[PDB]
């Protein structure tokens, strides 16, 4: 179909002996405009002649009162629906590139052999994986503090937990906030020191490390990921001028959240070169034709029935060893004989995984990927500057420009753990607002990132959150929408297809860890 | 001039480093899109190369030796074709992709000769048309060029010291048993001016050099 | 191990139709776009038309718009390409090749359109400076695969024939040249044995130096 012409228009907003008004014409005017549109592109046909909510939205704030409002409401409803109608029905063909991230330590074989599997499979793409030449120690770093911040917690404590990780967060802070300190300080002294050289003199100094044996591991970190596809390094001269960067230091350096920083970098690398990112943790779909001969069983859960499918890949095909059969090895003979006979009908990788090849996505999208808790950003596709991933870029720019107008006056203050967070919740509860109510709050958690239980701030700046807010702003026709409300039907239309991706794998099944009630005082046990 | 355009041909010796040019044309073209690298040794298909979009965008084809790299240099809208550590296994045609107001565009192609032997002289032979081929009407003078390493020569038939070119057609160098070259030119009459002229030759011209036989009715 | 091997190429008459058609093995031969390309024997690469994943939509060139379909069938895994009214510009050796950018590529398949038909050889011989040399001329026939042994396939040092050569009659004509020692030269018989498949002929003749007076 298509959208309703002006003259259809005409109909639906007809009152009878009510005289077409200026604003009124403005907008069949705009919509005939639209429809005389076919040589133009994708893009700005989405906006140049199909805002129209804005020309519609002026009709009913001018004449509040006016009859043809609850008509022309409904026309806005069809204004959302073209979008989709555009998205979904004009698409180009994607780069060829694969996007990983690796920042902060040495990456681990795990991680190469998972990364080796789309290789294999897929060898007509460009993989990066991406690394900052200049920051191999900060995971290094991060350990070394925390180690020392429970052998001093422990010190003065002798008679619980909870006081435990409450009094232990007040000393991480400390050596955080006495880091930051030093290096705000030594960028000044000398401006050509990077963040590596930086962490291994404050290692060495206070805290004793054979500085001989730390310059090994920045050695070797860089051999290893150099000859692993690499295609990366601290270069990106368009994410250097680009305002997402100290975000990314921030979250890097300031907030030792290597995660949160990698949020920040994919969207960014997405949308300047184009192409898939994927967490490590991610393997290629599998052939969908392989098991459709081998009847799930109507007494186990789906979940189930997709680890056993990627465990019996690697058993009998061995891609990976040492990926567990620990989900095969449940099945009686009668059905792992199933599998080894259809694992033998194959003689070849792609014969299993399904290559990417010819991808085509639409200049508008940006497609994320589903499990059971919604949409997470394991697995994300776009066009190069397609018009989602610079909303969702401004959307993470916009969030922590709020994050950091409260923030760094109680950083400023240099009181200790609590008055900076008393100081930094008043900051948020001042310039607070009602269409940010459910954000401000997840906010106040900031502080306590990657040292505590029920944290979810880092979904709220970040992630998640950032996308569906951005991909609301691409339906409302606005910018800076804070307060999300699309249903859970509507953000489906962004889904990846399950089979170009695998989920269960070992690995991010792996990383599903509680760290709550169900954990109950434990863990403070494993220190001695 | 035309959309996409790269040097007729280019020679350099084995271990040293080339680079070739895909320029394209200035105006609603720059350095923004892809360029597609292709070889295809003689006799055989094209082999897919590199991609080379930006230092992020790049790829090079499964088997492709290391040694081959693309860029671009700007300011001459030119994309680049780096071969370092030449050897003779690198001789072929080079041909460069674009995609434009959709459809896609090929270049016009660099013959590269890697120089990997000694050079050598042609062997011109010219040989009289035969008393069979003379009894059947018909008069075809065959003017053979044998044995020579670079394999660009340029032949032109003479009669009497005039030059002329009406009917006269001729193969473009072959590869050869001990690996040289070798090409042929043939020069079709009618018996009446195969026995009216003094003189005929054909003259090939190969490094600057040129050799001229020439043969006469007896 | 990914193939693609092209068929239908043969010769036809200016005017007539031919179908070619590239079978696919090794991939998905879904997931990828496909296009056919020609190349005038001796010159460069030129494109022709492209296909869709799905077939909707395809794009010609400005050559043969018109005169060309695009086909693709996803389930006999092959590629298809209808030329119509065919021109003399249009004898080539056409290519298939993959993904929207581009790939990998297949054996290729000629394709000739000449008006002229078969025609057996005539066979002229080439009688004798420090070794000197000898050769038979095979001139003025149809379809090119002319081959070309010496003393029924004797000794093959010093052998070269020539490429042919298409002349103004639309004709081929080719040369094959072998060199002897100076000394063996008479007393010792040289032969050319020429084989045209096409036309089922075969002619032998003995090449001797030249008498005159």
């Amino acid at each position: 179909m298509s959208l309703v012409n002006r003259k259809q228009l005409e109909k639906m907003a007809n009152v009878r002996f009510r005289t077409q008004e200026d604003e009124y014409v403005a907008i069949l005017d705009a919509l005939e405009e639209y429809h005389n549109m076919s040589e133009n592109t994708v893009v700005e046909k989405y906006l140049k002649l199909k805002d129209i909510n804005s020309l519609t939205d002026i009709y009913i704030d001018t004449y509040k009162k006016s009859g043809r409002n609850k008509a022309l409401k409904k026309f806005k409803e069809y204004l959302v629906t073209e979008v989709l109608e555009l998205k979904n029905n004009n698409l180009t063909p994607v780069e060829k590139n694969l996007h990983f991230v690796w920042i902060g330590g040495q990456i681990n074989d795990t991680a190469i052999n998972y990364i080796n599997q789309w290789k294999d499979v897929n060898s007509d793409y460009n993989v990066n994986v991406f690394y900052d030449s200049n920051a191999f120690l900060i995971n290094t770093l991060k350990k070394t503090v925390v180690e020392s911040a429970i052998n001093d917690t422990l010190e003065s404590f002798r008679e619980d937990y909870n006081k435990f990780f409450r009094k232990r967060m007040e000393i991480i802070y400390d050596k955080q906030k006495n880091f930051i300190n030093y290096y705000k300080a030594q960028r000044e002294e000398n401006p050509e020191l990077i963040i590596d050289d930086i962490v291994k003199t404050y290692l060495s100094n206070e805290y004793s490390k054979e500085i001989d044996e730390l310059n090994t591991y920045i050695e070797e970190s860089l051999n290893k990921i150099t000859q692993n596809s690499g295609n990366d390094v601290r270069n990106f001269e368009e994410f250097k001028n680009g305002e997402s960067f100290n975000l990314y230091e921030q979250e890097l350096v300031e907030r030792w959240n290597l995660a949160a920083a990698s949020d920040i970098l994919r969207i960014s690398a997405l949308k300047e070169i184009g192409g898939m990112y994927l967490d490590v943790d991610m393997l290629p779909g599998i052939q969908p034709d392989l098991f459709e001969s081998i009847e799930k069983p109507s007494s186990v859960t789906v979940d189930f029935w997709e680890m056993t499918k990627l465990e019996a890949i690697m058993k009998y095909k061995e891609y990976i060893p040492e990926y567990t059969s620990e989900h095969f090895d449940m099945l009686d003979e009668e059905v792992q004989s199933s599998f080894e006979s259809v694992l033998a009908s194959k003689s070849d990788k792609s014969e299993i995984f399904s290559s990417l090849g010819d991808m085509e996505a639409s200049p508008l999208e940006v497609k994320i990927a589903f499990n059971s808790k919604g949409i997470i950003n394991q697995g994300l596709i776009s066009v190069k500057d397609s018009y989602c991933s610079n909303l969702i870029v401004k959307q993470i720019e916009n969030r922590y420009k709020i994050l950091n107008n409260s923030l760094n006056p109680a950083i400023s203050e240099d009181n200790d753990f609590n008055t900076t967070t008393n100081t930094f919740i008043d900051s948020i509860m001042a310039e607070a607002n009602a269409d940010n109510g459910r954000f401000m709050m997840e906010l106040g958690k900031y502080l306590r990132v990657g040292f505590f239980p029920d944290v979810k701030t880092t979904i709220n700046l970040s992630g998640p959150e950032a996308y569906a807010a951005a991909y609301q702003d691409l339906l409302m026709f606005k910018e800076g929408s804070m307060n999300i409300h699309l249903i859970e039907a509507d953000l489906r239309n962004f889904e990846i297809s399950k089979t170009n991706i695998s989920q269960s794998t070992e690995q991010e099944m792996a990383s599903l860890w509680s760290f709550d009630d169900a954990r109950a005082k434990a863990q403070f046990e494993e220190y001695k | 001039q035309a959309v996409l355009t790269q040097p007729s041909s280019l020679s350099a010796s084995p271990g040293a480093s080339v680079s070739l040019t895909c320029t394209l044309r200035s105006a609603i073209n720059v350095g923004t899109y892809r360029i597609y690298w292709y070889q295809q040794k003689p006799g055989s298909p094209p082999r897919y190369l590199l991609r080379y979009k930006s230092g992020l965008d790049k790829h090079q084809g499964s088997g492709v030796p290391s040694r081959f790299s693309g860029s671009k240099d700007d300011s001459a809208n030119a994309g680049i074709l780096f071969i370092s550590g030449l050897q003779s296994e690198d001789e072929a045609d080079y041909y460069c992709l674009i995609w434009h107001s959709s459809a896609v565009v090929f270049g016009g192609g660099t013959k590269l000769t890697v120089l990997g032997q000694p050079k050598a002289a042609p062997s011109v032979t010219l040989f009289p048309p035969s008393s069979e081929e003379l009894q059947a009407n018909k008069a075809t003078l065959v003017c053979l060029i044998s044995d020579f390493y670079p394999g660009a020569v340029t032949v032109a038939w003479k009669a009497d010291g005039s030059p002329v070119k009406a009917g006269v057609e001729t193969t473009k160098p072959s590869k050869q048993s001990n690996n040289k070259y070798a090409a042929s030119s043939y020069l079709s009459l009618t018996p009446e001016q195969w026995k009216s002229h003094r003189s005929y030759s054909c003259q090939v011209t190969h490094e600057g050099s040129t050799v001229e036989k020439t043969v006469a009715p007896t | 191990e990914v193939q693609l091997v092209e068929s239908g190429g043969g010769l036809v008459q200016p005017g007539g139709s031919l179908r070619l058609s590239c079978a696919a093995s090794g991939f998905t031969f879904r997931s990828y776009w496909m296009h056919w390309v020609r190349q005038v024997p001796g010159k460069g690469l030129v494109w022709v038309s492209c296909i869709n994943k799905e077939g909707s939509s395809t794009t010609y060139a400005d050559s043969v718009k018109g005169r060309f379909t695009i086909s693709r069938d996803n389930a006999k895994n092959t590629l298809y390409l209808e030329m119509n009214s065919l021109r003399a510009d249009d004898t080539a050796v056409y290519y298939c090749l993959r993904g929207y950018d581009v790939d990998y590529w297949g054996q290729g398949t000629l394709v000739t359109v000449s008006s002229a038909s078969t025609k057996g050889p005539s066979v002229f011989p080439l009688a004798p400076g420090g070794t000197a040399a000898l050769g038979c001329l095979v001139k003025d026939y149809f379809p090119e695969p002319v081959t070309v042994s010496w003393n029924s396939g004797a000794l093959t040092s010093g052998v070269h024939t020539f490429p042919a050569v298409l002349q103004s009659s639309g004709l081929y004509s080719l040369s094959s040249v072998v060199t002897v020692p100076s000394s063996s030269l008479g007393t010792q018989t040289y032969i050319c044995n020429v084989n045209h498949k096409p036309s089922n002929t075969k002619v032998d003749k003995k090449v001797e130096p030249k008498s005159c007076d």
